[PDB]
DNA sequence: ATATATATATATATATATATATATATATAT
DNA sequence: ATATATATATATATATATATATATATATAT
């Protein structure tokens, strides 16, 4: 079977990046470029669109990588830019289906340097259509514009063939990604996004993440049931037994 | 009903002893550093096994422990852990939490992560005793083996027709060697895994694809310009 | 996968445990002959004839009779359900008896059914293990694991549901019993149930409602309204990207010093790094000269040991050019 | 006895997971799931997904399909079980 | 002497007070929950100390109850401190077939947990389809979206009672539940084998029970 | 057991009537002699009592008490409506000095109603009643009669005293400074409230 | 007895001038790797030179202390970043031990290439030297 | 520099800051069986040549733990190198060192 | 039909108590 | 005159309980 791929990458209105499309390859994307170029951002932005919930997300330093910083902010917040912005990944699926999922940030206004996200996806879009233009409008003299998910919804609607979707809560997200072989494990509950962001985090830090090897018994092994129905059985016996002889 | 219990514990954990085991040989002697191989081992707690069998055969010896209205039945199987095998000696943690703990039969198997560093065989993977590029390898390779994992149980939910995307990521790539660095490459493709590393000098020039990223500052404010690389000219 | 299968098909529209016995001892005989004749063993036409035919068709039909022996009691537990809910209705304090009669006979009845299934269940396991084990004894015996595999579950599943039946319906019997010491202790006459039902019926020729209390709830202060901010950003898109080529001097450099290099380990000649290093940097101006050191060292210590490192004397730094360039290092003999 | 297509693939559905069912049980919480599956399989939505597999599953019980036994503790709070009929009319076509 | 709790308040009351149950049952209570033998531990708390609650909660003219049946509640009286307030008529029906269900033995089989779905058919089995519909929408006859609209007032409706304690839904299943004996009380103006025009004037001057 | 003071102030027979409308959400004022000072004498231990219920007795700058729910609160919550805060903002600022020159501690509905609709931006409002109204009879009806509500439900609160009579006249309590800003060295209250309700 | 203490009657922050923007304050979270590691680096140095001034009025007044510090690592910098830092420790006559696992080339100090064998069953770190480069 | 057994801890550079996880503190498994050194040599300002240090021994026993002894040597020759003090130069290819 | 309020669960960081192991000075056997 | 055992202090880090913030389901009301 032909395993799916991510082709690219597209980061709008970001720190430093206005609108900037890396194609992603088959195998290995290296990014290279002296202190503070802004590979870490990227890296952020992609695994944003990839787990958007909020709880979860938190980029600290390299160093100090699981060490309590007590900075209270994510690092998320000042990686963006006033107004709009997005994050969204085209996938190739391993039925050749293009799917462009992504996600909508903006920052709130006020003191606390807090967030908004929206997930969306989109199917069908014709290969021939460019994420980057298809989230910018061209105002002006080669002076393109973003535009908000309302004009993006106005916009897609009013193509063919391309069913567009946005989602109230990431859970539903995760379930359609996973729908389409985007994600290896279905994040049902919060404990499974907890794991699969760890899983990541470790990744991109690199090397033994404690809570990795701490719950590795959790991480490989899978859940039964069985187990737990035979201790509820004796918890209940137990239970009677106790009531009996008081 | 204990007996009970117990048989079902017994038979998870051979069923799971003997999947990890069939596992383990999907690798194949990764070379990092002074490391030679990565290897994860499953084996039934003693310490866990005679409670399986306390619990099994002697559960109406031990009734005291079990009848007492001080006691939770999480708490009472602390206590009764607690009674026979006393010398592990277990910590400050509080008899609820242990017993809770006691209640998952993942817990009675040591799960622990192998390596073949040099030649003094396979050794417990500690990251007090492993260099900063062996430690990566080894935890590359537990990554790569846990999605394995993923991708395996979900196999029935999922359609036959669709294989989910693999991708993942290493950050400050430059603390690996060259020799690292291409292990990290062949396994990759061998799993078919997608990478994004970083780092501040080009540390694959002819493998996949590279950009480079320079941060401007223009009129106030700040502009990324991105160019791609490539291999020869 | 088997939706599609179904859509495009376009289909549409003995409790004695004597027989438990007497079917489990058809089995015993049937499973120990054909593990003894797997033992045995033979080429791939007896293997076939001992292990496949033989085996799998009658395990199969027989475990499946059992199943249904287990699914006809199943519904004979729901039958007498059903009846005791229908007496229940016509006897009210009377049945009494007859209900914890009935659970009597089900519950006995349950009982022997689960005391015959453990009766075999062990044995038959025994000799299933003993046919996996002289599975082994030909290459084309694939499916025969299968079924030893297969025929597992089932008898183990069949076992299980033994003891899972009970334990469904030795609580379904509490819950009656609990029924009997709740619903009709403080109803013995039924006349308050018969009451409830009319005023139900003729509840709205009084209609009264009850009182409860309702205590406030504490109001709080609402959270600011959290505003995004927008601002219409526009900027220039992206050119085309670029390209940039990486310059192979220093391979090529690197292929030059390891041919010059490996003479010395073809010939174990004692290499002296301060002397090599000191011709070989003549011949490249001096800016480069940093850029060869390292990478002849890089070729160098790859080629054996240098014996005096063990000898506790440390080696001096010798100058390898002009302007000041130093080297420390014992002369390789160890190759 | 009456299967229209959906309630005879939901049937298929649940003599399938039976028989690749571990012990031989069958909570509701994987009978819902499994209709579910099969209603989105066939592409009709007459009602909500609940109030079809409730519907379903008490036509097929009451069918004299499946039994029911009432299991606080099991997903669902109830245990389903393939009754000799429904055994036949699965296996007739298995 | 001076200090000493005896001054202000008995000790078996502070005590109860003090306890770490407290709160949580004081706050569900003036919610109007009402507490059965299934919460062992408030059931147990409340029996305990079961008298210097009542005379606590005099202070605030509401009466902690008992019912024969074993299960205690609040019952503000007309100079109440704590806000009162009656279930509707449609609450009636429903806590009257509740009461039938857990009297009932032709469910026995369900084993106490019922849906909303089975408790909506026993309903309308038992009323009068039509004319209780007519509480529901004063222009309905029979219409499938107004049957519908009656649908989910009954559920709300058990929501409510769920609120209460009349009911609980299952550790996982809000789609099921089990009944608890305090449903015992939809049934007290029948408890008693007289008149039913004295009982409901008995239990409306007793407060149990206001008109509509 | 249990503080000896905490009993004392407990048994106290002012403690049901002011727990009960703690509860409710009322705040406690100076104008409230005696609430006030039992409250001044027995916070420490009330403090630790509503601490219980994952509670925080709040004694404000300006001096009035309060319950404060916490995200584990053990008394049911409930949240106000935007017009809530917004018909409090306002009477926070007609807490104001030439107030004493305007109406003498007296305001009536009709002031709260026109400093409402003239101060309020238009969007705002049609959230109030609903978006397709646009300036109608019967949108205008509709959101006196829920200012009115507000008003009555502010008065449970204790925010607002009405003047007692069915006619709508009332009068403004310094708790409602919960509403307010925070003062700045020189800083106008009525620029710093009025930049807030914009 | 906190109080009693001069040093929390202070408040101290680190301040970064990042980029076209002002004086910020050094959040782990808002700078890049090496932006954190070049900023820890400069407030070690800083505490050693306040260490140093402290002690020297209880030390004899031709005493100079050694300095010397760690950067394990450092192929996280750029070249750039690695210059500057080499330009600081030189004018505060620091010295400096930097790990790099080959990455990069710093043409100014001693330099040691170490490469790891087995010889005689036992492992064994080859070592050469060179210095002077520049 | 800092012969403290409480303070010395060579977690790995990753998990920099992070938990213990296991108990060992990394530093017996660096050493070799036998006696170990560590030492400075440092040239003060008063230009006084000071060779500080620390012996080390892996205290053999249940657990990976570690003896270290401090001591200093001073008025040393300039032309004696500390490898030739801690080591013997016997006869055989490798030398041995002295308690 | 959908905006909104409410209850619940989980992850995450803070603060405090406590057991463990090591370092230092003194006491006492060798 | 010495080295080991004791008592003291200290940092380490281990665990618990608390409090906060976010996501979710979902039940109400226009
Ligand atoms: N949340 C933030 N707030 C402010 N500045 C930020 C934030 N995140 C990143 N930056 C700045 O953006 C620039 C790029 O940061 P980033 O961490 O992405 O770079 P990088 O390429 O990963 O760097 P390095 O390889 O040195 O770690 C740096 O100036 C960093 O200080
Ligand atoms: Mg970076």
């Amino acid at each position: 079977i032909e395993r799916g791929k991510f082709r690219s990458l597209t980061l709008v209105n970001w720190n430093g990046f206005f609108a900037r499309t890396f194609d992603l390859d088959e195998l290995v994307t290296t990014l290279s470029g002296g202190n503070g170029a802004g590979k870490s951002t990227t890296m952020a932005a992609f695994v944003t669109a990839l787990i958007p919930d909020l709880t979860l997300l938190h980029f600290r330093n390299t160093t100090e990588a699981g060490a309590t910083s007590g900075s209270r902010d994510k690092g998320l917040h000042g990686k963006l830019r006033a107004g709009v912005c997005y994050s969204t990944l085209d996938v190739i699926n391993s039925r050749h289906q293009r799917v462009v999922v992504g996600v909508r940030l903006q920052q709130v206004a006020g003191r606390d340097r807090k967030v908004d996200i929206k997930p969306f996806m989109i199917q069908g879009l014709p290969t021939a259509i460019q994420p980057t233009q298809l989230l910018t409008e061209n105002v002006g003299e080669r002076q393109a514009r973003v535009l908000p998910l309302n004009e993006l919804k106005d916009r897609l609607d009013e193509m063919e063939g391309v069913q567009f979707k946005q989602f109230n809560s990431i859970t539903d997200y995760h379930a359609q990604m996973f729908d389409l072989g985007v994600i290896p494990k279905r994040l049902r509950s919060a404990s499974d996004r907890s794991k699969f962001y760890r899983l990541i985090e470790a990744s991109l830090y690199g090397g033994i993440s404690s809570a990795i090897t701490r719950s590795l018994r959790d991480y490989l092994l899978p859940e039964n049931s069985g187990v737990r129905k035979a201790f509820q059985d004796m918890e209940a016996a137990l239970r009677e037994n106790r009531i009996t002889l008081e | 009903s204990s007996k009970s219990v117990a048989n079902i514990i017994r038979k998870t954990i051979q069923r799971e002893q003997n999947r990890i085991r069939m596992l383990n040989q999907g690798l194949q002697a990764v070379s990092f550093g002074q490391v030679r191989g990565v290897r994860l081992n499953v084996n039934v707690r003693e310490s866990h096994a005679i409670l399986l069998d306390v619990l099994s055969e002697q559960q109406e010896q031990h009734q005291d422990l079990f009848n007492s209205q001080r006691l939770t039945f999480s708490e009472a199987m602390a206590k009764l852990y607690q009674r026979l095998n006393p010398q592990v000696d277990m910590g400050q943690r509080l008899p609820q939490t242990i017993g809770e703990e006691l209640l998952d039969y993942r817990n009675y198997l040591e799960l622990d992560v192998e390596v073949n560093r040099g030649s003094d065989g396979w050794l417990k993977a500690e990251s007090g005793a492993l260099s900063t590029g062996e430690a990566i390898g080894t935890g590359m390779s537990i990554l790569v083996m846990v999605v394995q994992s993923w991708e395996e149980e979900s196999r029935r939910l999922r359609g036959k027709d669709i294989s989910p995307c693999r991708l993942l990521f290493l950050d400050q790539a430059a603390r690996l060697d060259a020799k690292s660095i291409a292990t990290l490459f062949e396994l990759c493709e061998r799993l078919q895994m997608q990478l994004i590393i970083a780092a501040p000098e080009n540390i694959s020039p002819e493998k996949g694809t590279t950009y480079k990223l320079v941060r401007k500052v223009f009129k106030n404010h700040e502009h990324v310009h991105v160019v791609g690389l490539r291999g020869f000219g | 996968e088997l939706v599609s299968w179904a859509r495009k098909n376009d289909f549409s529209i003995e409790f004695s445990t004597l027989r438990l016995s007497m079917q489990l001892s058809i089995v015993a005989n049937e499973l120990h002959r054909a593990a003894e004749a797997a033992e045995e063993g033979g080429d791939e036409f007896h293997w076939h004839r001992n292990v496949f035919a033989p085996l799998k068709y009658s395990v199969a039909e027989i475990f499946d009779s059992i199943d249904m022996s287990q699914r006809l009691m199943d519904e004979q537990q729901n039958f007498v359900k059903e009846d005791i809910a229908a007496l229940l209705n016509q006897d009210w304090q009377a049945a009494i008896a007859n209900c914890e009669q009935l659970l009597s006979e089900t519950s006995g009845t349950l009982r022997e059914l689960q005391d015959t299934l453990e009766a075999a269940g062990d044995k038959l396991q025994a000799n299933l293990l003993r046919i996996q084990d002289a599975n082994m004894g030909s290459g084309g015996s694939e499916l025969v694991d299968k079924l030893v595999f297969d025929l597992q579950s089932k008898l183990d599943r069949i076992i299980s549901w033994g003891q899972q039946a009970i334990d469904l319906w030795i609580g379904y019997d509490r819950h009656v019993h609990k029924f009997i010491r709740t619903a009709i202790d403080m109803d013995k006459n039924r006349i308050f149930s018969q009451r409830l039902r009319q005023s139900v019926q003729h509840y709205f020729d009084n209609p009264w409602t009850l009182t409860v209390a309702n205590a406030e709830r504490l109001l709080d202060m609402r959270d600011e309204e959290l505003a995004l901010r927008n601002e219409e950003v526009t900027g220039e898109l992206p050119l085309e990207l670029e390209y940039e080529e990486f310059s192979e001097i220093n391979d090529q450099l690197a292929a030059m010093i390891e041919k010059a290099l490996l003479v010395y380990q073809q010939e174990q000649r004692p290499l002296d790094l301060g002397a090599v290093l000191r011709d070989y940097l003549a011949q490249h101006p001096l800016p480069r000269h940093f850029d060869v050191a390292r990478i002849l060292v890089d070729q160098a210590v790859r080629l054996g040991v240098a014996e005096a490192d063990f000898s506790g004397l440390p080696a001096e730094w010798l100058a390898i050019n002009d302007y000041g360039a130093k080297v420390q290092a014992h002369v390789i003999d160890t190759y | 006895i009456s299967l229209p297509v959906e309630r005879l693939a939901f049937l298929m559905a649940i003599a399938v997971l039976n028989s690749e069912r571990l012990d031989g049980e069958m909570s509701e919480g994987e009978l819902i799931d499994a209709f579910r599956e099969v209603c989105k399989g066939f592409e009709q939505t007459a009602e909500s997904v609940a109030v079809r597999a409730n519907n379903a599953i008490n036509d097929m019980v009451r069918q004299k399909l499946l039994n029911r036994f009432t299991s606080e503790l099991a997903d669902g709070n109830a245990i389903y079980r393939l009754t000799p009929l429904g055994i036949s009319i699965s296996d007739y076509y298995i | 002497s001076s200090t000493h709790i005896e001054q202000f308040m008995p000790v078996k009351l502070a005590q109860a007070l003090a306890n770490s149950l407290f709160p949580e049952l004081d706050s569900q209570l003036r919610a109007g929950r009402h507490i059965g033998i299934d919460d062992l531990d408030n059931h147990a708390f409340l029996m305990d100390f079961q008298e210097q609650l009542e005379e606590f909660y005099a202070r605030y003219n509401v009466e902690l109850i008992r019912a024969p049946e074993g299960f205690f509640y609040l019952r503000p009286r007309s100079t109440t401190l704590i806000p009162r307030s009656v279930l509707s008529e449609l609450d009636m029906m429903v806590g009257k077939i509740l009461c039938y269900l857990y009297l009932s033995p032709e469910r026995l089989a369900n084993q106490g947990i019922f849906t909303s779905q089975e408790l909506y058919e026993e309903l309308i089995s038992l009323a009068d389809e039509g004319k209780l519909m007519k509480f529901v929408n004063q222009r309905s006859s029979g219409s499938d979206l107004d049957k519908q609209k009656l649908q989910e007032k009954v559920r709300t409706t058990l929501n409510r009672l769920r609120r209460l304690g009349m009911v609980y839904f299952l550790p996982n299943n809000n789609n099921k539940f089990t009944i608890t004996e305090a449903v015992f009380r939809f049934g007290a103006d029948v408890r008693s084998g007289d008149d039913p025009r004295e009982i409901q004037l008995r239990m409306i001057r007793d407060g149990e029970a206001m008109p509509v």
